[PDB]
RNA sequence: GCCCGGAUAGCUCAGUCGGUAGAGCAGGGGAUUGAAAAUCCCCGUGUCCUUGGUUCGAUUCCGAGUCCGGGCACCA
RNA sequence: AAAUUGAAGAGUUUGAUCAUGGCUCAGAUUGAACGCUGGCGGCAGGCCUAACACAUGCAAGUCGAACGGUAACAGGAAGAAGCUUGCUUCUUUGCUGACGAGUGGCGGACGGGUGAGUAAUGUCUGGGAAACUGCCUGAUGGAGGGGGAUAACUACUGGAAACGGUAGCUAAUACCGCAUAACGUCGCAAGACCAAAGAGGGGGACCUUCGGGCCUCUUGCCAUCGGAUGUGCCCAGAUGGGAUUAGCUAGUAGGUGGGGUAACGGCUCACCUAGGCGACGAUCCCUAGCUGGUCUGAGAGGAUGACCAGCCACACUGGAACUGAGACACGGUCCAGACUCCUACGGGAGGCAGCAGUGGGGAAUAUUGCACAAUGGGCGCAAGCCUGAUGCAGCCAUGCCGCGUGUAUGAAGAAGGCCUUCGGGUUGUAAAGUACUUUCAGCGGGGAGGAAGGGAGUAAAGUUAAUACCUUUGCUCAUUGACGUUACCCGCAGAAGAAGCACCGGCUAACUCCGUGCCAGCAGCCGCGGUAAUACGGAGGGUGCAAGCGUUAAUCGGAAUUACUGGGCGUAAAGCGCACGCAGGCGGUUUGUUAAGUCAGAUGUGAAAUCCCCGGGCUCAACCUGGGAACUGCAUCUGAUACUGGCAA
């Protein structure tokens, strides 16, 4: 908090995507020590990325942590996230703020099941583009082998509905890369001319007014609570009415400074990671979930219809009817809730693979409007999508 | 101390923080403080009409 | 050094000003000797403005007392023939 | 800061003719006065000492448009002047602006005199006055402004104003809108009803 | 700190440095009286209260020394050197 | 942000390794009184914390949650 | 001509009674908190707890008119070199202004903050002698001549930095002898003594050796004695609770010899005497800043010490001293500590109870805001710096006060609710309406008042050798506003954007219907519910306040329920079981004298503020303010001598 972010570059949301132990952390620690040492931006390293003592006794993890790396056309704003299956909930915060994902399927183990469950999460809250990265290569030798796992990897995204064919895949090793391997650094050099070439500009929001989701709470040792996520719609000036709503009941504030990896701001535009230090407000109190609304625009809900489609057991969810009292978790912005399901007069049973509109009765209020959109899942896995109808409380 | 819990129905058990006013009961041995329902965790009464400050609810 | 100034009292936006003889150390609405006369900023073309006993004035001046930048218009002000 | 409500239920709670809906009609005869106060205006009531004395002083705030907290106030200066504390009370009533233009005819209701007083249609002095609870001082000339001069509602409600006892203390062109407050009032010369020592006993306990 | 004005930090120390030597010099040459005062006559003793008189008036005008201070140890000390001898 | 424990009819507790849960204590509900206590005759009065799954069948086996308990961290 | 004009009760023990006596209630107030609900302005105020720990930033510097600096900056002048000969390159010049790095004379000790400590080293009231004083200002007298350094700045090393070295060069209002100076120190005296500094704006005349010698004018420096402001010291009384703390004390108590202190003194020694304190409560223990005041009370009192003002104390904890006129120093030095920091691991830091802020504590108290424009203070010849002291505004129904949310007409006395003596009443002039106004925010044009000045070049009148510079009064100028899209004055639209929440058996202003049935719940006191509840839950109906209302806690009141004014003790609580008796309290009667008490006048003084009357400015109030009394005080000389005491017989 000194140094003034100057607003140059067109701002992107990047993050890894993949199975658990795959070179998926690794690959953003090789992103960072190659554009920094070529570029000349800031160095940065592969402990900062992951430390605690769950993320070193261990080695997984768990937070999703947030690195910036700078290139000539775009200013990237990159999303590590956690991987395995205990940590989805945390994981989908961290994948819904990100525009342009990078995969992370190895030559050796190759697609393996956490890679269909994380790119199924992917498709159902907002991933439109992906890019595949090979992290082992050089632990075998062999020009067969190696690419017989590129073809897995081109039918696993054709079959769950991406391009697949057309998606650029990458090779190199993230641990070459670290050290300082002329052939090695250049080939992750390629990879961020594949995320400049492939991936567009995104298009952003900055005229219907501020909404901002919150990831996850801090409490700064002299400032203040520090709420950080990507804004949805609008802008943020500072010393700006703001309206904290969701969960609990509804607060007022004021925000007393925007940042942007630890450097200031004076307008946090949308689509973009923010850091917004709130006025007055506890640790505690403040949770997250709740999202920051301009005064007047979002009103908290705990009822409302909507018209949920229920997956079948090919597109991936149920497979047996349910009647009123089922009570799976929405996945709304970010955070999830449980609710009681009501059904319409003249609807016995709900099968798998089935359009229907039906009342909802949340245990947790959450800030919503109609054309919202959330996917529901129930059991470590999904179950189905939809949009909001009409609001009732 | 011992709190009374005045009103209709109460969401207390186990732990839950609330929060105390003055005031004896005049009829249990012992208590002499009253609960303020509407604060922290000690919830209004539900479906209350007249009396509202007391007892802790909204408007209809 | 003892000095002859203004006080500062009254209400926000409304000023109203104690001329008081007190010492160059202690605080402008804090200690003093004794209080000689007062001036109204916000009087007007009216009965009461400014009133300032000179007679007091003599007293400390004449030994050896300053007078403080506003303190010394309002005794060109009052005037000795005008 | 105002009662805003069913103006003519106070009349028959109180039983006499407060003036609130007045008007511009003479008598009402339209409410079934004084034995009707609400659903139970048939029960005979009891009426206790302290009874008697908040019912008088009631009557006389319904009557002038002052709030407790307000009238609370007229007392702690009422008791501090000199004379009695019982006719200093009333004395500071009618000395009220939006009293003074109901009693010049400049209404036809004391909540259209403190409206009036209100809309910047006052003026005393050569100074507009917006402030109802204005202490209009003796020897003083209230008039109205030449932009809201002979507008519709104040030149009906002045021909009220002959039919109405008239004060001796303050007098009234009534062609040119223009009043004149001359001395403070006496108690023989109003009312001669509302009694004073019982809400001088109300505030004293 | 946090102050430009530490001058007088390193001003007040630069003073105690010579306004201690000019203060011992005045207290030992008072020594000198006592040292002679105790075994003998009046002759050595106002030889050493002549000496340290100028020492004392001068340090005493210059305000390390207070004029009382001066003013005693000439008299307390006259006063040794008449009675005893 | 993640690890762990806790919840069984109105209250205090038994019972389980798929065989479909009980005990006291409250309360019932006619007798009786103005209405109880007592005496008399008959009653479990249940979302096994909620919800889904493996199955013929789940309190009981395996997920996901609820609010609460205590534990370890992150500083735009 | 005005300053106290001053005092209410009720419920509740019983079958009923009178008494006793607790309990509770109505009233004020508050640094307030919570709960429902909320619209605006005036002035107020806004960490009471963890004197808990604190990132971050900003809170004291300032003069070039003290000197070194002819320079780290930026710019004129004598002269230089390129070439578009005035466009560019560029050495000298106190030389352009200044002011970065410096050494001095002053400031930092004031301004602020916070009550940890302190039950008397404090405060308050009234007195005193043994003091000192920067700044300011009264009056006198100087203002003779020399020297030695030293920083910065090279240089050279140490060191990561923090900081010091090692060889120098170099001013001065820095530094130090010297000669002198009594009305200033020393004893009685002849004697002995001690002080200093030059700057800056101008000059005719004559020295020019040009550094200008020399005249002026200001500021500044001299010992003295002053005034003012203080600041230390002392005494007397007053200033909480406990005797289930009764004995405490050896520098303790005096005296002198010595010693120190600005100065009195066990302040400190050496001796000498062996006391001193304590029932008029020592000592010890717990609690506590003190006062002006605030609050309540008819007053006596009781409570209290937020906010403004005085005094004290404290500054991360515990010491210590230095520098000065002033400290044992709030952003000084120094140790030691604990707890955060930066380290190249040798050694370095650090101190919000200054302003915002964080965590934490909590029932609970605020923005990392805005400006020096004013008003002080710091600096300075002033041109201006710095001033989170003042000024403002963010936030906050937390207060005291103001205006809001409409205003006339309105019968079918609508409906719907609501009770029904199913006839009807009632909510109800309420609504809907039918006329008119538009306060207030919300748009927009005008636009006071906080502002005195400061500054330039000026006229005169002072100043003087002088029509120069300087100063003063007339005198011409241009301007300075953070608040600020001010306060306020006119135009836009159309009731338009703007009402709750307690209560309703008695006390205590105000009724019914259902639902429930000693269950569910109310309860400030009595007490409400067992199938016809006025007390419970709902509804209507009312009543009381309303931008607030209730609840809560807290103090006084009522409580004559600690009674001095102003109570009691045969049986209600309460006469020791009964004597003797020291200290203590009280004391017959008559003259004389003192005056302690008492009384009367006297002068001092009770800081200013509030509190109280006659006024005045906020559009009105609230607020603000001018004067008056008040400040029931406490001391001091003079008398009165009845009464009380002292002393007489
Ligand atoms: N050979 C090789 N090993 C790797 C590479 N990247 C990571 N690893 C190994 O895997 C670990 C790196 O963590 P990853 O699993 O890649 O990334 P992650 O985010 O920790 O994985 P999740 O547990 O899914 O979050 C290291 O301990 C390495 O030993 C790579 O590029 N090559
Ligand atoms: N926008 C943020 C992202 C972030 C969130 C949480 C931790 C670190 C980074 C930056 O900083
Ligand atoms: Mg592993
Ligand atoms: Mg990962
Ligand atoms: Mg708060
Ligand atoms: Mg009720
Ligand atoms: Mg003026
Ligand atoms: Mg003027
Ligand atoms: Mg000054
Ligand atoms: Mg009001
Ligand atoms: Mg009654
Ligand atoms: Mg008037
Ligand atoms: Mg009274
Ligand atoms: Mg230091
Ligand atoms: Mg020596
Ligand atoms: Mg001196
Ligand atoms: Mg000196
Ligand atoms: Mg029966
Ligand atoms: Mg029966
Ligand atoms: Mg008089
Ligand atoms: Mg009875
Ligand atoms: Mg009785
Ligand atoms: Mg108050
Ligand atoms: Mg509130
Ligand atoms: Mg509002
Ligand atoms: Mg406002
Ligand atoms: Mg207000
Ligand atoms: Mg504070
Ligand atoms: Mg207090
Ligand atoms: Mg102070
Ligand atoms: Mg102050
Ligand atoms: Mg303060
Ligand atoms: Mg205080
Ligand atoms: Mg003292
Ligand atoms: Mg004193
Ligand atoms: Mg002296
Ligand atoms: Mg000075
Ligand atoms: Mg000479
Ligand atoms: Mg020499
Ligand atoms: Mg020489
Ligand atoms: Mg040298
Ligand atoms: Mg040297
Ligand atoms: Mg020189
Ligand atoms: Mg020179
Ligand atoms: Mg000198
Ligand atoms: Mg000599
Ligand atoms: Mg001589
Ligand atoms: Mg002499
Ligand atoms: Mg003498
Ligand atoms: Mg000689
Ligand atoms: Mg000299
Ligand atoms: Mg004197
Ligand atoms: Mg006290
Ligand atoms: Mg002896
Ligand atoms: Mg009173
Ligand atoms: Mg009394
Ligand atoms: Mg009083
Ligand atoms: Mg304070
Ligand atoms: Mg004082
Ligand atoms: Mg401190
Ligand atoms: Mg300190
Ligand atoms: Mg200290
Ligand atoms: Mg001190
Ligand atoms: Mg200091
Ligand atoms: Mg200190
Ligand atoms: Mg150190
Ligand atoms: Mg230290
Ligand atoms: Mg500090
Ligand atoms: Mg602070
Ligand atoms: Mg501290
Ligand atoms: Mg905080
Ligand atoms: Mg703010
Ligand atoms: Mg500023
Ligand atoms: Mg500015
Ligand atoms: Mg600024
Ligand atoms: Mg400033
Ligand atoms: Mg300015
Ligand atoms: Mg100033
Ligand atoms: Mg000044
Ligand atoms: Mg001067
Ligand atoms: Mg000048
Ligand atoms: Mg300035
Ligand atoms: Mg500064
Ligand atoms: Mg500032
Ligand atoms: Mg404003
Ligand atoms: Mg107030
Ligand atoms: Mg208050
Ligand atoms: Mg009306
Ligand atoms: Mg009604
Ligand atoms: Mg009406
Ligand atoms: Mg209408
Ligand atoms: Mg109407
Ligand atoms: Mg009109
Ligand atoms: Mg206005
Ligand atoms: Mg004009
Ligand atoms: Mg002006
Ligand atoms: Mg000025
Ligand atoms: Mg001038
Ligand atoms: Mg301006
Ligand atoms: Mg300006
Ligand atoms: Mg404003
Ligand atoms: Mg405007
Ligand atoms: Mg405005
Ligand atoms: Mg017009
Ligand atoms: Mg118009
Ligand atoms: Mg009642
Ligand atoms: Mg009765
Ligand atoms: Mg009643
Ligand atoms: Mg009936
Ligand atoms: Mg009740
Ligand atoms: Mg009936
Ligand atoms: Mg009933
Ligand atoms: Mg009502
Ligand atoms: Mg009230
Ligand atoms: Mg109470
Ligand atoms: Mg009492
Ligand atoms: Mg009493
Ligand atoms: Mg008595
Ligand atoms: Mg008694
Ligand atoms: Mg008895
Ligand atoms: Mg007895
Ligand atoms: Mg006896
Ligand atoms: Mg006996
Ligand atoms: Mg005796
Ligand atoms: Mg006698
Ligand atoms: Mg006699
Ligand atoms: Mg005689
Ligand atoms: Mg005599
Ligand atoms: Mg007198
Ligand atoms: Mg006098
Ligand atoms: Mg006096
Ligand atoms: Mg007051
Ligand atoms: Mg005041
Ligand atoms: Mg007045
Ligand atoms: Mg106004
Ligand atoms: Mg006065
Ligand atoms: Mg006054
Ligand atoms: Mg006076
Ligand atoms: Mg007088
Ligand atoms: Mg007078
Ligand atoms: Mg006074
Ligand atoms: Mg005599
Ligand atoms: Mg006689
Ligand atoms: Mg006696
Ligand atoms: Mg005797």
């Amino acid at each position: 908090s000194k140094e003034k972010f100057e607003r140059t570059k067109p701002h992107v949301n990047v993050g890894t995507i993949g199975h658990v132990d795959h070179g998926k952390t690794t690959l953003t620690a090789a992103i960072t020590t190659v554009l920094a040492k070529t570029y000349g931006g800031a160095a940065r390293a592969f402990n900062q990325i992951d430390n605690a003592p769950e993320e070193k006794a261990r080695g997984i993890t768990i937070n999703t942590s947030h690195v910036e790396y700078d290139t000539p056309t775009r200013h990237y704003a990159h999303v590590d996230c956690p991987g395995a299956a205990d940590y989805v909930k945390n994981m989908i915060t961290g994948a819904a703020q990100m525009d342009g994902a990078i995969l992370v399927v190895a030559a050796t183990d190759g697609p393996m099941p956490q890679t269909r469950e994380h790119i199924l999460l992917g498709r159902q809250v907002g991933v439109p583009y992906i890019i595949v990265f090979l992290n082992k290569c050089d632990m075998v030798d062999d020009e067969e082998l190696l690419e017989l796992v590129e073809m897995e990897v081109r039918e696993l995204l054709s079959q769950y509905d991406f391009p697949g064919d057309d998606t650029p895949i990458v090779r190199g090793s993230a641990l070459k890369a670290l050290e300082g391997d002329a052939e090695w650094e250049a080939k992750i050099l390629e990879l961020a001319g594949f995320l400049d070439s492939y991936i567009p500009e995104p298009e952003r929001a900055i005229d219907k007014p501020f909404l901002l989701p919150i990831e996850d709470v801090f409490s700064i040792s002299g400032r203040g609570t520090v709420v950080t996520g990507r804004v949805e719609r609008g802008i943020i000036k500072v010393g700006e009415e703001v309206e904290i709503v969701g969960i609990k009941e509804t607060q007022k504030s004021t925000c007393t400074g925007v940042e942007m990896f630890r450097k200031l701001l004076d307008e946090g535009r949308a689509g973009e990671n923010v850091g917004v230090l709130l006025r007055g407000i506890k640790r505690e109190e403040i949770e997250r979930g709740q999202v920051l609304a301009k005064p007047g625009t979002i009103k908290p809900h705990t009822k409302f219809e909507s018209e949920v489609y229920i997956l079948s057991k090919d597109e991936g969810g149920r497979h047996t009817p349910f009647f009123k009292g089922y009570r799976p978790q929405f996945y709304f912005r970010t955070t999830d809730v449980t609710g009681t399901i009501e059904l319409p007069e003249g609807v016995e049973m709900v099968m798998p693979g089935d359009n229907i509109k039906m009342v909802v009765t949340l245990i947790h209020p959450i800030a919503m409007d109609d054309g919202l959109r959330f996917a529901i899942r129930e059991g470590g896995r999904t179950v189905g999508a939809g949009v909001v109808a009409k609001v009732l409380s | 101390v011992t709190s009374y819990i005045g009103g209709e129905g109460h969401n207390l058990q186990e732990h839950s923080v609330i929060l105390i006013r003055g005031g004896r009961v005049k009829d249990l041995p012992g208590v002499r403080y009253h609960t303020v329902r509407g604060a922290l965790d000690c919830s209004g009464v539900k479906d209350r009409k007249q009396a509202r400050s007391k007892y802790g609810v909204k408007r209809p | 050094m003892v000095t002859i100034r203004l006080a500062r009292h009254g209400a926000k936006k409304r000023p109203f000003y104690q001329v008081v003889v007190a010492d160059s150390r202690n605080a402008r609405n804090g200690r003093f000797i004794e209080r000689v006369g007062f001036f109204n900023p916000i009087a007007s073309e009216k009965e009461e403005g400014t009133r300032l006993d000179l007679d007091r004035i003599a007293h400390w001046v004449g030994q050896g007392a300053t007078i403080s930048d506003r303190v010394a218009a309002l005794i060109k002000e009052v005037n000795k023939a005008a | 800061a105002r009662y805003l409500g069913p103006k003519l239920k106070l009349s028959r709670r109180e039983g006499t003719d407060l003036f609130l809906k007045s008007g511009v009609r003479a008598i009402d005869t339209k409410c079934k006065i004084e034995q009707a106060p609400g659903q139970h205006g048939a029960r005979k009531p009891r009426l206790s000492d302290y009874g008697v004395q908040l019912r008088e002083k009631q009557k006389v705030r319904r009557i002038y448009g002052v709030l407790e907290r307000q009238f609370r106030n007229y007392y702690k200066e009422a008791a501090r002047l000199k004379g009695n504390t019982g006719e200093n009370l009333l004395a500071l009533l009618e000395g009220r602006l939006d009293n003074v233009v109901y009693r010049m005819g400049f209404g036809a209701t004391r909540a259209e005199a403190r409206q009036l007083v209100s809309h910047k249609a006052i003026m005393v002095n050569g100074r507009v006055v917006n402030i109802a609870s204005y202490q209009v001082s003796p020897n003083d000339v209230v008039s109205i402004r030449e932009k809201a001069k002979k507008q519709s509602r104040v030149k009906a409600a002045l021909e009220l104003a002959e039919q109405r006892e008239k004060p001796t203390w303050l007098e009234v062109d009534a062609g040119k809108m223009e009043g004149t407050f001359k001395r403070k009032p006496e108690r023989s010369d109003l009312s001669a009803d509302i009694n004073e020592h019982l809400i001088v006993e109300l505030y004293s306990k | 700190n946090i102050k430009s004005a530490k001058k007088r930090a390193i001003q007040s120390e630069k003073a105690r440095k010579h306004n201690a030597s000019r203060r011992s010099m005045m207290r030992t040459f008072i020594k000198k009286v006592y040292a002679a005062i105790e075994a003998g006559d009046k002759a050595a003793a106002q030889k050493a209260f002549n000496e340290m008189q100028p020492i004392v008036d001068r340090q005493a005008a210059k305000g390390l020394i207070h004029k009382n201070k001066a003013a005693r140890h000439k008299a307390n000390l006259t006063a040794q050197i008449n009675k005893l001898a």
